[PDB]
């Protein structure tokens, strides 16, 4: 029984990492650091 | 099932699918698993020789595809992040080896006992030619001799016998199978009845020898009727 | 053995997508409808039968229908990942929505689609040998969920007989809101649903958002998280039919234990080990701790406080590695508390269930992996506050005839408002009188 | 045959987890069909 | 002298599986049905619980009934499940829902004819029939309704045999079902008229046995059902092995029941002891007698100190002298004289059997008839009156079709039973 | 207890015991109660914890003590 | 066996860091609570259970809650070295402080935060089987410590009932001072603490500064030194529950032996071998020397002189290599002294305790290593002088209503100042009456 719970802890530590979750792009800290503003300079391709 | 029950809590569904793919592909499955471990070791050795600190994600998924894993959308990145500890695009070898040859506690102890039974020499490593004739008539799974590269270490042993673990759904049957496979049962502390137990001072319920009847004690001639 | 699931409208179809993702991963059916390569006739493998049927070629297909009036969500299912899992006939779609009008769904648009739905359910029920109930998912806040859900439950209730109908329902949150006309649709839906449902389980999105903020560590949750929690609760309640256990519970047992009087069929639901992986390593998760968890109102999926009422019956479902002595000790400890009160006419307040299969873990999920869980559905007089708060908003709006011309134009008599409001007033009086102590009644 | 099952059937001598079930499902070995009961294995 | 067993409902089928495991072990029957025993003494009375099949096989004289096959499919899939005759499984298509009226009137009457056909086929095959033995819970739905229906039909069809029941009854502290008082009251009303002798068990008492006496860290229902299988197989042990003072179910009934309504008994089994303690106490007849009367070892919540014993019976298994058995029973009667009804000169019957269960040097099973059982019925009647005044959950039962007069009659009859126990407890010679 | 299930009652030394050293239990000679003779002072709930056992079981228990001539005519006589 | 610790505010959390550092190092739990990768259990014995609980995987977590209204100190605990030891729910932090107002802590803000604290303490108390008291650390000079400590002790006293509550309290020093409004908060705190505490131990920083200058050789002491001394005192008093000994003392015995009348529960504390490493090798440290040391006022941790009053009861705890005959001879010699006086109605003035475990040495500590120590808590009439000086300063400020508008703005009636002042005046008269000789009253 003791080794059973130790292996369950191993599973939790290795397969359920925080960045693995599908909704990481919304709950990520530093999400405004990795994004770009609306327009960059005067030749930004994104500004249609 | 195997990744949902309490008996094997370390198992994961997608990694189970990966192991199923590498085992059932194509030389039988356990041979393929030993070969997979060997290729992982040689790849990490080559990378360490080059000057980079480990196998990357791209060649890891390339190796998986080479062994024939029909991956899906997002599972490759799932495994790459699962085995990346420092989060720097690299795969940790010790975690992957521990998970790849994973087994239950009882099965792991059975494998350890069997391995401790066989003799070794030099740096803890066995040779095929010294022991192939001694255990020829008792090894039912003859693929062990094919696993020898006539040498073999503990990691390949554990990988081989973890490969065969899926065929025996009972833990006790697995233990007895391995013990009668390699004759690892201890004379002093056995677990099977069909073994030559040695005690030193005899069994304590030693009921043999004397059936201990009661008519052999009674004095029959006293019952004669005389005046 | 078999149960049929009916998914209605937007919330019901998206929750159905999460539920069938979970049921596939728990039984092991691949997204292309195939058993894994290691399963054969070598060992007895039939647990899926409660939710799946196999074709003569060995493909699996699920016992469900998805109903919608707008195409977008079902077209997303048709173009998504599970395209090959569902039979194309099962995904039924109309041309245009009920535009938040219960009257449009019930009278104008649902009457055209309803005969196809009854024909499909009949075609499923003919391919069964032990159907034992319907599970229904819908929201009462929207037009098609309310109108077509009521019309379809009425038709099912006429065609079938002596069969249980269990509803999981998303009610309008007490201050979070999505549409202006929510009170009218919720009142008219609850009026039709009152006569034709055996047990109704209530869910509120505002409560599950609070639970995902409080228990899990998600700052910006979205509906997929809520749908995964709902899928876990339904999987826990239906696990008793599919896996070995000490005390099984058939769906007919819920109605017998939870409903004291035929109108008093609205129940609260809660789930215990809602926990993140990082918290899971700071705590042991024994039977008594999760049993203590299911009684806190912070664990509930509906925004109501049971301290403002009295419990009449509780049904506790334990799944996983649990021993009966611990279940008995836990229930005996809860009974001692003074802030938990039962009506004096209900002395034997508890029903227990014990199943051996622990909950399954989904690859992108946020719940930790745990060896045991407990789920609760309970009947309490506190529910009168939920109806009272919907009725006050109805009275405020109807006092000025705020939107009635829409409902009257799409085919409904104005009288139906007064009938439904009088029925909800009588339901409020039932909840007031039932809670009166017998000693004062002499 | 083995030390795990070489004890008499008396209370307190049973160790249930030593023989864990490989599966937890319910087979359909007991069916009604059209009213003709089958107890097939 | 062979007994036929009936197992009904989930509790009955699960306890039955463990009972047939214990009986198959004692007579050395392999789970394939082959005899593998180690003494002829095992074979010469195998007929008592087993019927003989033609080749190398044995078949058990048991009928399995349930309304949904889930439990039957679990037990048939179990390690000993194969021994049971396939034709002996009777099942419907929808559950009882833990409702007495559904289990008694709608699906009960639908299956009862097929169950009676199987019971008659098994009974008429016997060369001499002994009583029937039934295991079921009283708090459930198919157990209570179909068990009492079948008991009533067998009492109409076999009034000269013995009717014995083992029954599970609601704990005083925690309920397992919300509607237990109705099902329990109606079932006790049916049993007190139909039954000849009935034993009652609280799961709470078995939990106290497991925690205090055996100190098990993680008990399971297999342990509780093993304790029950031990006592049930023990009461009949003298029927199927030789001994110095034979006993029989009819002789037990004649010595235990003074008046026909007073037939509810408590049970106990003595050599229960934790794995750590066995080194501290050798087996002897005084030790067994002391455990036999300790309320810690009794399987009901009521305690003997609030009532009096009218009669009791002790069946001893093992090689022992009659002098210590007789003198122990005399010493216990003399030392605790206030707890024994004074107008009966000797309340305990003893019986001795030579063959103990394997692995124990000696064993005894205890059956007790004590007036303290009236407090349990009083508690159930109180909860029934609380529920009925408010018509609690009544629409389910009334919707199936029952007349309320049935409820008032059953409550009145049970209340008269508690009054009758109270009057005989405080009776005097004058 | 509600701690880990792998814990077992600890081992204590209690050295300088007169009865183990071929000496009488004389007055004023109870050295084993001197705190300097112990190896630890930590109190452990031994009344709830189980004991440790190591042995090789018996694997089996005994309960019993261990313990053509057809006629087709042609009658022939032999005096053996 | 088990005890739960509640840490409130800045002083209580900072003293908690030193306490848990000592309890971890004394039992042997690693600062992160984990174990080496090869062991199956981190330690061989259960003695830690009084202060730590282990999970089934063997991680240790401590039985404590940290309560604060400002985040900074708790955020320092969250980012420090013991991050993995504590469960994150136990570290509770609000948004803004009680701003040195008892009224702000008690009525406005602590009233909002108190229910989370009670829920966490309940979750700890449910995971216990022989709880025998609460230990509380706080300062009565600040706003949140005073207001929320009083409110929480009131709620605890209703919910848990008879269970003992022992307080370690930092009172305002007689001439060192940190804030102007200290008298109002200390008076109102003492008013609440009179009804709802079983024993209260009082500490003053000016005494610990004097002790660190004379005995230790520290020219520039800081709060970490004082907090390590307080942690040593708490470890000495609770050692009787955790290690073997000749005469154990359960936490319930203190209240029975030290309190003669229900209001007379304020006790003085002192510790004997507070000594530096350079002095420790110049002197032997026998039992009689440290027993003589504990009665000198240079050893006390509260600034009061017991020669100006009479003792009612003394409790002496000895730990380490001590023999009972020497303790008896020492106590008889102390009893002989003429500057030590007992009230004539208290003939049996002493309670003794003897434990074998010597005090632990902390890697960064300033105390020397010693084989034995003794700690004393005693009830004496000299304590009346501390209240008289606080009451005089309150009277000076209150004669002109110097700051009352803050307290009235934060929710308190002006009447509460006058009520508390008459209750403390009555406590002064109680200390005058209890000290009157029986031979004088005839
Ligand atoms: N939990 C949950 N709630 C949802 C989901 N989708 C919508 N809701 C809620 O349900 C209500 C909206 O009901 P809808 O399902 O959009 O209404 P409808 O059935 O589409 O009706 P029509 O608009 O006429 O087509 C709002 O309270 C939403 O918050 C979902 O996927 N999960
Ligand atoms: N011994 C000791 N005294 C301290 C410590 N920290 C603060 N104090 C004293 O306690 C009093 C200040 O109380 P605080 O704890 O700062 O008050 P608070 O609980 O933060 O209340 P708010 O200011 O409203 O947040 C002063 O007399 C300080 O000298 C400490 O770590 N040790
Ligand atoms: N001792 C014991 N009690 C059981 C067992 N199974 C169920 N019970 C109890 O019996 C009651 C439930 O009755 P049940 O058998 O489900 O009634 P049914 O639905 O008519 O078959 C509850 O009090 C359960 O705790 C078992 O294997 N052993
Ligand atoms: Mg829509
Ligand atoms: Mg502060």
């Amino acid at each position: 029984r003791a080794n059973r719970e130790k292996q369950l802890l191993d599973y939790r530590e290795t397969y359920q990492k925080k960045e693995t979750q599908r909704e990481w792009d919304l709950n990520d800290p530093h999400w405004k650091a990795k994004d770009l503003p609306g327009r960059v300079g005067d030749n930004d391709p994104r500004t249609g | 099932m195997i990744y949902s029950d309490n008996n094997n809590p370390r198992e994961d569904s997608v990694f189970l699918r990966v192991k199923r793919a590498v085992r059932c592909g194509g030389v039988t499955g356990p041979i393929q698993m030993v070969d997979f471990l060997r290729d992982f070791r040689c790849l990490e050795e080559e990378q360490r020789a080059s000057g980079r600190k480990g196998v990357t994600h791209k060649q890891f998924v390339k190796l998986m595809e080479q062994y024939g894993t029909k991956l899906r959308e997002g599972d490759a990145a799932y495994l790459c992040k699962a085995f990346d500890d420092d989060n720097d695009g690299y795969i940790n070898p010790e975690r992957f080896v521990r998970h790849f040859t994973g087994l239950n506690q009882r099965r792991h102890n059975a494998v350890l006992r069997a391995w401790a039974s066989l003799p070794k020499d030099a740096k803890g490593r066995v040779r095929r030619n010294h022991l192939n004739e001694r255990f020829s008539e008792t090894v039912t799974h003859g693929d062990v001799w094919g696993t020898f590269s006539p040498t073999l270490c503990f990691e390949e042993f554990l990988a081989f016998y973890a490969a065969v673990s899926v065929e025996i759904p009972l833990d006790e049957k697995f233990e007895l199978f391995l013990l009668r496979e390699w004759c690892a049962d201890s004379s002093r502390a056995p677990v099977m009845n069909s073994t030559l137990r040695e005690w030193g001072q005899g069994g304590d319920p030693l009921a043999i020898g004397k059936p201990l009847y009661v008519q052999d004690v009674l004095d029959r001639p006293l019952g004669l009727s005389t005046k | 053995r078999e149960a049929i699931c009916i998914h209605i409208g937007q919330a019901g179809c998206q929750v159905g997508n999460a539920c069938w993702e979970l049921f596939c991963l728990e039984h092991g059916i691949q997204p292309d409808g195939a058993m894994p390569s290691d399963k054969t006739i070598g060992v007895e493998d039939d647990a899926f039968n409660t939710f799946f049927s196999e074709t003569g070629a060995g493909k699996h297909v699920p016992r469900a229908v998805f109903l919608d009036l707008e195409p977008t969500v079902v077209d997303e299912v048709r173009t998504g990942t599970y395209r090959q899992l569902f039979h194309p006939e099962q995904l039924i779609s109309g041309k245009e929505d009920a535009a938040n009008n219960y009257a449009r769904g019930h009278y104008t648009i649902g009457k055209e689609i309803v005969d196809l739905c009854l024909d499909r359910i009949r075609k499923l029920a003919d391919n069964c040998t032990g159907l034992q109930g319907f599970l229904v998912y819908h929201a009462v806040g929207g037009g098609t969920g309310s109108g077509l859900g009521a019309l379809l439950l009425e038709r099912l209730s006429v065609d079938y007989g002596k069969k249980s109908k269990l509803g999981y329902t998303v009610y309008p949150s007490p201050q979070v809101s999505t549409a202006v006309v929510e009170p009218y649709n919720s009142v008219l839906s609850t009026h039709s649903l009152l006569e034709h449902t055996d047990v109704a389980a209530m869910l509120d999105n505002e409560a599950i958002y609070d639970l995902t903020r409080r228990n899990l560590d998600i700052e910006r949750p979205t509906y997929t998280n809520l749908n995964r929690l709902i899928g876990q609760v339904v999987s826990s309640l239906t696990a008793s039919l599919r896996f070995d256990g000490a005390l099984n519970v058939d769906l007919t047992e819920f109605q017998t234990n939870l409903v004291p009087y035929p109108r008093i069929h609205f129940v609260l639901t809660s789930y215990a080990p809602v926990i993140s992986a990082e918290k899971a390593y700071h705590e042991q998760l024994s039977v008594s701790e999760i049993s203590n968890a299911v009684f806190e109102p912070a664990s509930m999926m509906t925004k109501c406080d049971p301290r403002h009422g009295k419990y009449m019956a509780c049904c506790l479902m334990y799944r996983g590695d649990v021993v009966p002595k611990d279940v008995n000790a836990a229930v005996a400890t809860i009974k001692t508390k003074r802030t938990i009160q039962f009506v004096d006419w209900s002395p034997t307040g508890f029903k227990c269930g014990i199943n051996y299969q622990p909950p399954t873990v989904v690859p992108g999920g946020d719940l930790a992996k745990v060896q045991r869980a407990v789920c609760m559905i309970a009947n309490s007089t506190a529910i009168a506050e939920v109806f009272a708060r919907i009725d006050h908003k109805f009275d405020l709006m109807y006092s000025k005839r705020a939107f009635v011309h829409w409902y009257v134009g799409e085919g409904m008599e104005e009288g139906e408002f007064s009938e439904a409001r009088e029925d909800l007033a009588a339901l409020e009086k039932d909840y007031e009188e039932v809670g009166a102590e017998s000693a004062d009644m002499d | 045959r083995t030390i795990y099952d070489a004890l008499p059937k008396l209370p307190g001598f049973s160790f249930p987890e030593l023989n864990p079930p490989p599966t937890n499902g319910i087979p359909q070995l007991c069916t009604i069909r059209k009213g003709i009961r089958t107890v097939f294995d | 002298r062979e007994i036929v067993c009936v197992q009904a409902g989930q509790c009955g089928n699960q306890i039955g599986s463990k009972f047939w495991e214990v009986i198959s072990d004692e007579h050395g029957v392999d789970p394939t049905g082959t005899y593998q025993g180690d003494s002829d003494l095992q074979l010469e009375r195998i007929n008592v619980y087993f019927d003989e099949a033609t080749g190398g096989r044995y078949v058990p004289r048991s009928v399995l009934i349930d309304l949904e096959p889930g439990t039957m499919d679990s037990v048939r899939a179990g390690p000993y499940g194969q021994i049971f005759r396939p034709d002996n499984f009777i099942f419907g298509q929808s559950g009882a829902g833990n409702n007495w009226a559904k289990g008694h009137y709608t699906e009960g009457a639908e299956l009862i004819d097929s169950v009676l056909d199987v019971c008659c086929k098994e009974a008429e095959s016997c060369d001499c029939l002994q009583g029937f033995q039934i295991c079921h819970s009283l708090g459930g739905g198919t157990g209570s309704g179909m068990g009492t229906l079948l008991i009533s039909k067998l009492r109409e069809q076999y009034p000269d045999r013995i009717m014995m029941t083992f029954s599970i009854i609601p704990s005083p502290k925690v309920s397992d079902t919300v509607v237990e008082p109705y099902n329990t009251t109606l079932s006790v009303h049916q049993l007190v008229e139909n039954s000849d002798e009935s034993m009652c068990i609280d799961n709470e008492a078995l939990y106290d046995i497991c925690f205090r006496t055996l100190k098990l860290t993680t008990p399971t229902f297999g342990d509780l059902n093993h304790l029950v299988s031990a006592v049930v197989s023990g009461v009949t042990c003298c029927l199927r092995f030789p001994g110095q003072l034979n006993s029989d179910l009819r002789k037990l009934a004649v010595n235990l029941v003074p008046f026909p309504r007073l037939h509810f008994f408590m049970m106990g089994f003595a050599p229960l002891t934790s794995r750590g303690s066995q080194q501290y106490r050798g087996l002897s007849v005084p030790e067994l007698t002391q455990q036999m009367f300790d309320a810690k070892n009794m399987m009901q919540a009521a305690d003997p100190r609030h009532g009096r014993y009218l009669t009791a019976s002790a069946l001893f298994r093992g090689r022992m002298s009659t002098k210590e058995v007789d003198e122990q029973m005399l010493n216990v009667q003399n030392k605790n004289s206030s707890y024994f009804i004074e107008w009966i000169p000797n309340n305990i019957k003893s019986s001795v059997c030579d063959i103990p269960p394997k692995g124990l040097k000696m064993a005894v099973t205890f059956i007790g008839n004590n007036t303290c059982i009236q407090e349990m019925f009083r508690r159930v009647g109180e909860q029934f009156t609380l529920m009925f005044r408010r018509k609690a959950f009544l629409h389910w039962y009334t919707g199936e079709g029952m007349d309320e007069m049935e409820f008032t009659e059953a409550e009145s009859n049970m209340n008269d039973l508690v009054s009758e126990y109270q009057q005989y407890q405080d009776a005097t010679i004058e | 207890m509600k701690n880990s299930v792998a814990r077992t009652q600890p081992v204590r030394k209690y050295e300088n015991f007169t009865l183990e050293n071929n000496l009488p239990l004389a007055l004023g000679a109870n050295f084993h109660d001197d705190p300097i003779c112990r190896d630890t002072n930590r109190t452990s709930h031994t009344l709830l914890l189980p004991r440790n056992v190591d042995y090789a079981p018996h694997t089996e228990y005994v309960f019993n003590g261990g313990g053509e001539p057809v006629f087709d005519g042609w009658m022939t006589v032999n005096f053996d």
